[PDB]
């Protein structure tokens, strides 16, 4: 789980958390306005020390139409089942220790991505 | 193009003709990073183990 900023309703500014001492609940107040709203996530901050980020969420379907990207036929797609597909490393800095590939289907209207 | 160029000097044929015809193209240092350059036209395209088979340009 993560936590999102929820802007104010009148002034449209950041809402800081506030522990209601009276009703013993969690509120999000505005410094400028006096808007209040009852919380539902019951969380404020999370820290990911390991930074376990799913590289698939960053990969886009447009990577398929890459003229300078390798292609293989031995890893067909799942949904459409097309044969041609691309593969590449994380292509992101801070890579801890892994060259695990991220196969992406090379076919229009599919944009599927997987990993083996 | 080769036949028309080999008879240059005599008539009027020059490099501007090749550029206008759409055969050559100026790629700068910044754009050279997003093209599959090829070294020779014949050797690197015939039919072998599937390397890229998506060459976009080729060096002279
Ligand atoms: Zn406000
Ligand atoms: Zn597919």
């Amino acid at each position: 789980g993560f936590v999102g900023i929820r802007f104010c309703q009148e002034c449209n500014n950041m809402l800081y958390p506030k522990e209601d001492k009276e009703n013993r609940i969690l509120l999000y107040a505005c410094r400028n306005c006096d808007y209040q709203q009852e919380a539902d996530n019951s969380c404020i901050y999370v820290n990911k020390i390991t930074h376990e980020v799913d590289e698939l969420t960053q990969i886009i379907a447009d990577v398929s139409q890459d003229p300078t990207l390798p292609r293989t036929e031995d890893h067909p797609c799942q949904k459409c089942g097309h044969k041609e597909a691309v593969f590449f490393q994380s292509h992101s800095a801070r890579a801890e220790d892994a060259m695990r590939l991220y196969y992406v289907c090379t076919a229009p209207h599919c944009g599927h991505r997987w990993t083996e | 193009h080769i036949d028309q160029l080999k008879e240059r000097e005599y008539n009027n044929y020059s490099w501007q003709d090749l550029v206008a015809s759409g055969v050559v193209e100026y790629i700068d240092t910044l754009e050279e990073e997003t093209v599959m350059l090829a070294m020779t036209p014949d050797d690197l395209q015939e039919k072998e183990v599937a390397y890229c088979s998506t060459y976009t340009h080729c060096e002279i």
